[PDB]
């Protein structure tokens, strides 16, 4: 009954079957011959079952150790996350003190979700790409076909939606904005 | 200089942060970050340093998932 | 269509979805744990008694719940 | 002139050679020296341009890597949405099963009380659980007893967030803030 | 929160379906396995019940190809 | 407690570290060289339970397209590639006998998965092209069955 | 030739590149999504044939030591670690019943694999030490069988 | 060139033996598998028939431990 | 001891030794080839006719012989 | 009969069984009902068998390609071996022309099978090890407890046999040499 | 003095500092300069010694790697002996089977005539074999026919060691040396 | 020099041969070979070069399996 | 005036790790893990004393590597 | 027209041509100037920290007295250092106590350049010239 | 006694102490002197080879005329090179033929520094100053 | 007098490969494989003309990498 927690073990069935055959043989008044034969079979089935039970405990122990290792790895990650947070706080506190307009501009823009996709270039007419999460942020930097960003002006070369389908600069008004699939990915060249 | 030394130090912390975010797992990009960082450290012109800083910082900013700024500027 | 031991049927189907969520969470990256998960899941699919099924399910579910954070049982 | 290229060692040679040429053309030197300097300038320009190509090559690969990172992040968002759909399905089904044991651990998990090992089903079996706060500790523990998964568990030891033993007498409302949470409780299945 | 009763059933069925495919060691073929995961993923994110069923047709077809008449036959019992 | 139920029978202090030691060693002795292979008998029962669960669910859904490909699969008509959903997409199928062919094909149109498909080519067991005019009741015994039909999804 | 036996039926030049093409494509269509798992039924028959071959060979060798451990294995008495060949080396064995114990143990000496071993310890199914005096016919029914016997190879 | 008739038989038997162990997926346990290969290798390089048989006893013991009474029993037929 | 279809018995045992020599030569490093080798070996162990056995053995042996040099059939 | 080359295929048995049942049904004059049922079963068994045959051809094709790849890898190795031979010939031709006594000494000694085990040191009393394949080579360099090698003298610190068992310098005479397990590994210190 | 250490950059500083000291002690400078130079010497000696330790560390690891290579080679020798024992066993058994097909390919292999793919058993099946010399080609080929594995094969093409087609008419005793051996013969099983 | 330049060239071929024999597969040892080779190239003393050459060459000689000399000296 | 020395310590530890990294320290896994651990403890220090103690440990790694000679040139602005 | 899909393609091939075999390997090592720049930055910062402990180990290192292992923080923790000469010894060792990094350490063992134990009593102004310098001192952190 | 198993152990620990944290990283780059030594050796050898082809490409390279891809050997094989100025152009190009590495090449295409096609006719002494140098020339090996 | 120029060519190709390796060429797998292949063909050349042709190809790789400026300093003994 309690040994039925190993009911899943394959050697369990054989063991249970051997016990039953014996019990039934005794109940039927079978001879010593058969009785010892069935009992021999039962003892062996029992020993094999016991060895399986040990393997099961071992598979469980190992799983448990794996879970424990995961917990430590998780606690470790959390610690790393705190370190990362500390470094970024330190990094932005320093950027703030540097008080450079261009850097501040991309940071403030990033604050509103306006971030670059490729590395900001310094080449004349170089290729820049940025994602604009909503019409609010879009209007703060887009004035016609000219994009203002990083203390510089760019010329929109193309505007694409969230499905990758092109989008005209005309179909981007306060009123139509709801009909577009955001965010929008703007491509532009340095002036 | 003073303005020059503060920008150089900042680039060191910035590159570290990029490493912390496991950017080194992308050889291509990591190579560019290092070159950018090295040029900033070897700059004598304060304008050359900041122009590069803008490019280096943008790598960090592009990683939206790991750079929620308005939460750090708070 | 047909019934088919409703509750036992629900428990077994729920175990298949549980193992999948586990796999989805990449538990497969830990072979010792994943093997135990597969065993529990298998023993539930072959369970004869509804009680045995639920006990195994308790063990199997605790693996998912232990992954504190990557689940967030609250927002659900 | 051609800025943001100065970082190239090849840029120096080019500039130098360009000046020497103009300077010699200024002082009105003979065609002999002029031809020499011109050739020097042509080769420098030549090498500078190869470098320029190599630099742009470097930049592109970097951008290609960023776009790939963008794609992978998008994939993860999608993956997350899928995982989320499955969780919702999983938890909806778990609620219909309406089992006290399952419901108990799910509710405890919502409060941060979670297992560190696989919950055992046999007696005296060892279980370990994380208890985030005193409130949660009070609602599950009572004296030397821990009630979880519709079962009774006998506390064998408690350790703070620093892996240091904590005596039961120390865990009470008034002496809560003085402990290093969370606590890990080890217990053995009763009954 | 998955949708209607019919939609919940379809999504859940696709989960069991993917598990059966895995149980049949289809993971081996990485090309094919990727297509299965994608089909399975599109069903779970589906909003319309018609897109789900179409995708389920594509996904189920993989299982039927591998099982064969004999098996799914003595299986429909 | 229950620290007795297990660690009871006669008692002291480290008279317990001893017992836990023996158990640990006895389990190690038993597990050192134990069966590593998997029980094929059980794996078969698991597969069966999962498939039974799956088909019970598919039946419950009772969708015409799924039912159609399931029934055709029961007749030996199975897909060789993933069934496509876009127009003009290619689909390849095995047709085991004439009975199944006539039940699914009419002219150069193949009816499958609640959709219509235009037959582009038919090859027999020998990989040779078979003309649609060759496929009819009277001439079927002369064909090298099974057949692989290739069709494009209709609009 | 035999370049006909296969590439015969009606003929020309590239009227062959065509046939090889179809065959290649028909085989690809058939193999794209085909069963990847292994036939458990056959794997079982292979194992059986290899074991039958092995035991037939072992029988033919007719070596006393091998025969002894084989027969004891048939009685449930099996080794838990590799049988050692050097003096005082440790050996652990499972003894399923008294009949097997008395057939192999006499006092504190264990007879196995054509060798003698000194019994150092005996533990029962509960991992508890059993005194050799506890192991006898009359008291056997009271022991928690099976037993794990540990012995050191004699000189 | 392997030796006497008895020695040839032993060496050949050890080869079949190692194959059976592999057939039983014992390779998993890399520690144990290494010991089997070593036993198997010592039998094949053996010059004396007594060293071979002793090693065969150690190697065969691995198989008997994994198979168990039930299997090797209905196998001795 | 007993006979047992002598020749068929010899062929099957020879196939086991052949597969081993192959493994010994690290053919296992080439999964596609090793799988075919295992198939041939298995089909020989289950062969019903002595003729079928020998044909398969011809295929299986040619794999070993193809490894020109690493065998040196002459010095043997 | 020729289709019995696929006799190994699992679906082969089913196919053969289906054909037999049909043939027997026709021979027994069974009805149309059963006859069509058995024929249906046969056609399906046939199609599945055919698909298996295709998989078998594919597994064979792949094995063949693997064999072919091995042949190329072998031919490639052979080519590499020739290149190595060319370089060594070039290397020793150059060492010969360098005509330095120390180098020549270790080369000539290597020619007789006397080669170092660790890097030849230049440190005073540094540790050197060399293998001596036979008494012939041993006598050409060993004079008492002093070893001559690389235009330098060393002092034997220890002599070991092929089984790792120590060996005395006395038990190494022309006559006893046959009783030792060669090669011998000599350890010595620079004078 | 301390030779074979000069390659250490730290050796230079040490030597310099050692000389400056002696030189100043010679010219009889004041204790002030002497003390200064002495300190310089002590630090240099100090660093030189750390380097010396690092160098000896480098050398040891190298020696440890060589001894490991020695061990691995010994292992391979042993492995080879085993492989050899199995081959002998394998070939002895193959001889007893006494099968013409098996015997034919083994004998052809002895002469270098070996298969590039698995020998097929069906008709028109493709086989490829390496034929090292004309002698071997003459003993297996006859016209458009190839006799191998107790079977007839119809040659489909022949290519030289350079992967270039070779017409049958070119393969004869007198035009042998003019061909690029070995030849790869492709044939299809006859009958 | 002349004797000096011939010994330096030889070290280059020797290191190459070591690479050809796949010695680079053992980082520890390869590191030592490279240092030895570099010192030989940066030697001004003909005696320093040869002493190192002896050490470098011995690495090659220790590889008996890949260095059957009397077969190459023939 | 507490113009936050803590901040300077943390910022400097970051620069120090990079110099160590610049000096190829990483090629010593055990030592590098130790450095990372020192650097992380500093960045998370709550008490200025702890940050400096840890900083002492991390700086000792660089001083050991540079060696008396090099360290000396640096000090010379 | 796609007169852009043609030029953009040329600029691509040309670039690939110039780039396919170009030496993208460092030269005239600026990597050395990078290391110089960073160390300067580091030491400037350490100087501004004005910490006794940091100043002590930096100053000691300049005298050839360097740590051989990470400086420990817990009591009884093992520390090993190189003492290049008697000048450094007398300047940091008083009896059985070693003064380093604003801490006191209980000397436990001292070894010669010949790697042989040296007793504290023999390290004095009269006998120091007989010792095999430098020395490696091992001490345990006090307090 | 094992008074050797004690000293040999000390010398080991001491060594490990000195070595566990020692900077085993290159410095003051001698790796640059190694590269210099090898290149000198290489060019000396090339000079002694006295081969026209080798001398031609080396000499051309010194004039800024370098190959962009491996120089081909088979007929009709593609070669690309940089021609930095008109001086180099007139010195190696005659009509539609390019003379390089003791070989003749049939010019196939020429591109500007702006990556634009240039017709051979516009590359002359009067019009060269108008071209965007350097040029990338692509030619196929003749003979 | 044929004092074997062939030998000089082969020896020089070896030195050339090493210089390429010294110049970090390896970081370009495709290009490096090509160089190894050129170097191997040279070492196995039977005709002096072929060795020089191949040498031309391999040397072109170095000239391309060095660039006009550096090549020039070298030529200056």
């Amino acid at each position: 009954a309690i040994a039925s927690e190993f009911s899943s073990l394959p050697s369990y069935a054989a063991y249970a079957t051997a016990q039953e055959a014996y019990e039934q043989a005794v109940a039927n008044g079978d001879s010593e011959v058969v009785l010892k034969k069935l009992k021999k079979s039962l003892n062996v089935a029992k020993s094999e079952f016991d060895r399986d039970a040990a393997m099961q405990r071992k598979l469980e122990k190992m799983a448990d150790q794996a879970m424990t290792q995961m917990y430590k790895q998780a606690r470790s990650e959390d610690k790393r996350a705190k370190v990362t947070s500390a470094m970024q706080t330190m990094l932005f506190t320093m950027l703030r003190k540097l008080d450079n307009d261009a850097l501040n501009n991309i940071i403030n823009n990033a604050r509103d979700g306006c971030v670059p996709l490729n590395i900001i270039p310094l080449t004349t007419a170089a290729k820049l790409m940025v994602v604009v999460p909503d019409y609010g942020t879009y209007k703060n930097t887009c004035d016609g076909n000219t994009f203002t960003y990083a203390s510089a002006l760019w010329e929109i070369q193309q505007v694409v939606d969230a499905d990758s389908k092109i989008v005209q600069l005309s179909e981007i008004n306060m009123d139509n904005s709801p009909n577009l699939a955001w965010p929008l990915i703007v491509t532009a060249l340095r002036a | 200089s003073s303005k020059m030394s503060d920008v150089k130090c900042t680039s060191v912390v910035l590159l570290s942060v990029l490493q912390q975010l496991r950017v080194e797992s992308s050889s291509k990009l990591w190579a560019q970050c290092v070159q950018l960082h090295n040029d900033i450290l070897l700059a004598k012109d304060t304008t050359e340093a900041f122009e590069k800083m803008v490019s280096l910082l943008s790598v960090l900013l592009s990683m939206q998932g790991a750079v929620d700024i308005n939460r750090l500027c708070e």
